[PDB]
DNA sequence: CGATCCTCTCGAT
RNA sequence: GAGAGG
């Protein structure tokens, strides 16, 4: 269920980084740790935000209504 | 080599094979499917016959709804859950009206169906069909 | 123990055997019924030496023969003479008891009844094992020495 | 537990017929003093007859269950010392799968029947999401065991770490005893399978005082998430 | 399969450890007293002591066990044939009643049919053997906590109980309707609501509740998290 | 945070940490029986009520 | 004890003394059969029992995968292939003693240093 | 356990946890600890309803 | 410490040998039971002490 | 005739 | 009645 805007712990904006992260993983065929670092997600509080996120919205958008 | 012994990591391939085949609720499904496929016919053929009304083959329809001032149609679990209906199939048996002569088909009722069992719509449903039926894959 | 006298490890062992309930069942390996018709001539070759004695300082051809455990007899403060004289002071005249010495390799007690005899002996053996107090106090099953 | 199943029920009648056909004196014709070393044969608590060479009968019975000729959920227990063969086809028996261990090249000298080749086929089928769980079962590489049969078998806990050979250590690593028994018939698929749904969520429960794992098992059911996508 | 008559047979060893003359008596359904084992064997057609003891003791050199059974042989001495053995149990009409119990009530698994006696006598002897093995301190008391000896009943077996019950009621309702036709009307609602009631409530005993079948079979299904 | 209490960060709560939706369904039907007697779903006023 | 049956009846033979010749005879009470006793031992109790210690020693014993295997040498053949167990006598006051079965002989040997044995 | 041979009175065989919670417990050790653990929860559950009745 | 662990490891192996020696002794019929208790009870009591000693 | 306390929620008659 | 909380 959709990328949180901002890291809970520090407040760093993370909601603009999801699509770029998926691309870094798929298109550039990079590993999660270097993908996170390329996004400028240096601290572990910001890293858990994205790496740990589960995008259920995709599943939800599948329901026909 | 193909004949080389398996290591400890290799156990998860086997564990994935199991589950990919069984899932996590196999006991539930296996028991019910056995009841429908074998047990049901056996109960019907026990003391059955009378003084002469015999009971032949039993049939289990897919789950349907008998609508008050309406026709009978396919009942899917999401419609059952929302409309407070019982997701059940109709039981129909072959009844012979044998009449003595020298010595000397029929609706039985509705059997509640276990979700994701053989008689349940969802058992053969694809991922796209589940979302279409408002059911979680 | 007695106020003296309570440091005496020996006096404790003595009071233990004096109070711990000991029956015949607790000392016996096996009991047997043989047909030894001649009272002064054994059919059992082991017993020969016992019959040589027990004549100085009528019966039954049926022998009730008990074998006792050397270790159990030593765990309890028992001697054959004690076990024997205790069997003797039960049936008194209606049973005849002979026994092997305390040094004598295998511990044996030989009994005889002083028509319809065969059953009576099997009945006596029951009373012998189950209903005879060798030493000790009734209800006191196990006694342990503790410092 | 994660991999345990319950027996559904099978008609015992074909087994009974097979037993009378593959040896087995009927009870009516049994005379003990002239068959002193005979195994008593029980099918669902019913003593049907006796058998002289239960070793051959037992080899036949197991081979068939491994081919699928006898239903994999049927349990056959041989008590060598008690001179008894017990077979159960009835429902309600909680069973679990185990890898089969067998002699290879030299009579000694056991090896799991599953080899890397089988694992490759399993994973080929995984990537196309051909070789399924039923393939392992029908080829007799894996097999179902209930508590009654568990009594007659010797299970290794790990494939490698329980059966390669003997001829330094990590101080950090936990202490593991050894082979100390090498007459294995079976091997655990994976010991973590002794656990059920809730406890399977706990990280490192092997590093926790046991009641804490029981406590977590309760609370995991009180934790909100996304119960269903719909 | 086919009904579910649960008769429990008890083979009891009378006399305490240390009490001479320890007898073995068995319990039969619908039979007042306990029958001394030798009398059961004779009622089954196994007459000679040697044959009766062969059916119990499976090794000739086990004098220990044969000495255990000597008081039984003595307890049965007065009965020396099948007719009198059946007679002892439970006129004439009583002999039949006794024969009937042995086929119908005694060991209903095995078989409930006529000619099987040898099967039942061997099994009866297997139970005595098992009893003596423990009584002789060669075997441990049976562990009533062993999972192998326990069966877990699921949806299938549970519905099969109800569907048997409800289908017999339907069968009974039809016979009554047929009886009234002294000069098509099948109550479908019977099954439909019967099955619904049991699954709707915990009550797994057909609107009665009297039996602890109510226990909590069928619960409203946990949906807090996916794991629950 | 003693005897099993805990200190949670308000700022991270403001950003959504451990925030949850809660749903509750309320049910009703028009009667159980009555050939002519039927309950009605409506906004009730006076009518002696 | 070791008991006999009527050659014809298959019923237990009950004892009977001669008295005149002082001899033990076994008589059948279903008919007129009478044989002499082979031994005077008419009864045996046994409270400290050795019987059933070694029980379950079947030729197929070695094929039991659950039975442990020692490094012991069989005193008879000198085979180091054996299976072992503690007393099968399921009694509280039983000895911790081990019984080995040579998987090549069928020979039963014990770990016991005190007692001998005759089996 | 069916991973042991018959008549095995060794520490590991009868429930001796050699390892520490830090090192981690083996499956055999894990099961045996769970067995010991359960006896505690069972009597906790009893030594509450029983003591409550005493107290009354 | 690495050294403490080594010492702990050896503390347990010596306890493991005490239990073996006592076992081997029990199996040889050399172990005599004290008045009031079984040979097997005596053994179990010894094994548990060695094992508790080791943990302590 | 006994079989902890108190607290909650749910469904069904 | 069941499920739960300390
Ligand atoms: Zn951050
Ligand atoms: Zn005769
Ligand atoms: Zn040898």
């Amino acid at each position: 269920m959709i990328v949180p805007v901002r890291c809970f712990s520090c407040g760093k904006v993370v909601g603009d980084k999801w699509e770029s992260y998926l691309n870094l993983l798929q298109e550039d065929e990079l590993d999660e740790g270097t993908a996170l670092s390329r996004l400028g997600l240096k601290r572990y509080c910001c890293r858990r935000m994205i790496l740990t996120h589960v995008d259920l919205i995709e599943k939800f958008l599948r329901y026909n209504p | 080599d193909e004949s080389a012994p398996i290591t400890a990591e290799d156990s998860w391939a086997v564990i994935s094979a199991f589950f990919r085949e069984k899932g996590l609720v196999s006991q539930q499904l296996d028991s019910f499917n056995q009841f429908v496929d074998y047990t049901l016919q056996d109960i019907i053929c026990e003391d059955s016959t009378l003084i002469e009304i015999s009971f032949g083959k039993i049939y289990v329809t897919k789950p349907m709804v008998n609508e008050s001032d309406g026709v009978t149609h396919a009942l899917y679990p999401q419609e059952a859950r929302l409309r407070n209906l019982t997701y059940s199939s109709g039981l129909f048996v072959d009844v012979k009206k044998r009449t003595y002569e020298a010595i000397d088909k029929v609706f039985i009722g509705r059997l509640p169906i276990m979700l994701r069992s053989k008689n349940c719509y969802l058992s053969e449903a694809t991922e796209s069909d589940l979302y279409k039926l408002k059911e979680c894959p | 123990l007695e106020p003296g006298h309570a440091a005496d490890q020996e006096q404790a062992k003595l009071i233990r055997s004096a109070i711990e309930h000991t029956t015949l069942k607790s000392v016996t390996i096996a009991s047997e019924i043989y047909y030894d018709p001649d009272p002064r001539s054994t059919v059992i070759p082991e017993d020969e030496e016992i019959i040589q004695l027990h004549f100085s300082l009528q019966q039954s051809p049926w022998l009730l023969r008990l074998e006792l455990d050397r270790a159990a007899m030593n765990d309890k403060d028992l001697t054959m003479g004690q076990v024997g004289e205790r069997i003797k002071q039960t049936f008194k005249n209606d049973l005849f008891v002979i026994w092997s010495e305390d040094n004598d390799e295998k511990l044996i007690i030989r009994c005889r009844v002083v028509a319809e005899e065969d059953h009576m002996l099997k009945k006596i053996e029951n009373t012998m094992l189950e209903n005879i107090t060798l030493r000790g106090v009734e209800n006191i099953e196990r006694v342990v020495m503790m410092k | 537990s994660l991999m345990s199943c319950i027996s559904v029920g099978t008609d015992p009648m074909p087994i009974i017929t097979f037993l009378s056909e593959w040896g087995m004196e009927p009870l009516e014709d049994y005379v003990p003093h002239q068959s002193p070393d005979a195994t008593r044969v029980f099918v669902n608590g019913v003593w049907h007859g006796v058998h002289r060479n239960p070793a051959r009968l037992m080899e036949t019975l197991r081979t068939l269950r491994r081919k699928g000729d006898i239903n994999p959920e049927v349990s056959m227990i041989r008590d060598i010392r008690e001179k008894e063969l017990k077979i159960f086809t009835d429902a309600g028996r909680v069973y679990r799968p185990l890898f089969i261990v067998e002699d290879d090249e030299s009579l000694g000298h056991k090896e799991l029947k599953v080899r890397k080749g089988h694992i490759a086929k399993l994973m080929a089928t995984e990537y196309q999401d051909e070789y399924t769980w039923s393939s392992l079962l029908n080829e007799g590489l894996v097999e179902y065991i209930d508590a009654e049969e568990e009594e007659s078998i010797l299970i290794a806990m790990q494939p490698e770490d329980l059966e390669p050979a003997e001829a330094d250590v990590d101080p950090a690593k936990r202490i593991r005893v050894s082979h100390h028994a090498t007459t294995f018939t079976h091997c655990e698929i994976h010991p973590s399978m002794i656990l059920g749904v809730a406890a399977s969520i706990i990280p490192f429960p092997d590093h926790n005082q046991s009641p804490r794992n029981t406590y977590q098992s309760a609370m995991g059911k009180q934790a909100m998430g996304v119960f269903l996508t719909n | 399969k086919g009904s579910r008559f649960i008769s429990t047979l008890q083979v009891k060893l009378y006399g305490r450890e240390g009490s001479s003359a320890r007898t073995i008596k068995a319990t039969l359904p619908y039979i007042k007293q306990d029958i001394p084992i030798v009398i059961i064997f004779r009622a089954l057609g196994i007459i000679p002591d040697g044959e009766i003891l062969e059916h119990i003791c499976y090794d000739v050199n086990d004098w220990q066990m044969l000495e255990m059974l000597k008081p039984c042989v003595e307890d049965g001495f007065v009965i020396q044939d099948r007719e009198t053995a059946l007679d002892f149990i439970g006129k004439e009409k009583r002999i039949q009643y006794a024969k009937d119990i042995l086929q119908k009530e005694f060991l209903p698994h095995i078989t409930q049919l006529e000619g099987f006696e040898s099967r039942k006598a061997f099994f009866l002897g297997y139970m005595i053997n098992r009893l003596l093995l423990c009584a002789l301190d060669r075997k441990d008391q049976d562990d009533r906590d062993h999972f192998g000896k326990k069966r877990l009943d699921l949806a299938g077996p549970l519905l099969a109980q109800l569907f048997k019950t409800l289908f017999k009621k339907l069968t009974k309702d039809i016979f009554r309707y047929m009886q009234r036709t002294v000069e098509l009307a099948i109550n479908a609602k019977t099954i439909t609501s019967g099955l619904k009631y049991a699954l709707a409530t915990g009550n797994w005993g057909e609107q009665k509740k009297a039996m602890s079948s109510r226990a909590g079979v069928s619960q409203v299904l946990n949906r807090y998290t996916y794991s629950s | 945070n003693q005897e099993d209490s805990m200190i949670m960060n308000q700022s991270s709560i403001d950003r959504g940490l451990f925030r949850s939706l809660f749903f509750r369904s309320y049910m009703d039907q028009e009667k159980k029986y009555g050939m002519s007697i039927t309950e009605t779903f409506e906004k009730p006023q006076r009518t002696n009520t | 004890t070791t008991f006999r049956f009527c050659r014809d009846c298959n019923n237990m033979l009950y004892p009977r003394e001669d008295k005149e010749n002082n001899r033990l005879l076994f008589e059948c009470r279903t008919c007129s059969y009478v044989e002499e006793a082979g031994s005077p031992l008419v009864y045996r109790h046994e409270l400290i029992t050795n019987i059933g210690e070694t029980a379950g020693v079947v030729q197929d014993i070695g094929s039991d995968p659950t039975l442990p295997r020692s490094d012991r040498e069989c005193p008879k053949c000198h085979s180091r292939e054996n299976v072992f167990f503690q007393s099968q006598q399921r009694r509280k006051d039983t000895s911790m003693v081990l019984f080995f079965v040579c998987l090549s002989c069928s020979h039963i040997f014990t770990s016991d240093q005190k007692n001998k044995r005759t089996q | 356990l069916p991973h042991f041979s018959k008549d095995d009175y060794s520490p590991e065989s009868k429930g001796f946890v050699e390892n520490s919670y830090l090192r981690g417990l083996t499956p055999q050790e894990f099961f045996f600890h769970a067995m010991g653990g359960r006896e505690g929860l069972i009597d906790t559950a009893v030594k509450t309803a029983e003591t409550g009745y005493i107290q009354r | 410490d690495g050294p403490t662990m080594r010492e702990i490891t050896e503390t347990i192996a010596e306890a493991k040998k005490k239990v073996l020696d006592v076992t081997k002794e029990a199996q040889a019929n050399l172990l005599t039971a004290k008045h009031g208790m079984t040979l097997r009870e005596s053994f179990e009591d010894n094994v548990v002490r060695f094992l508790n000693e080791a943990r302590d």
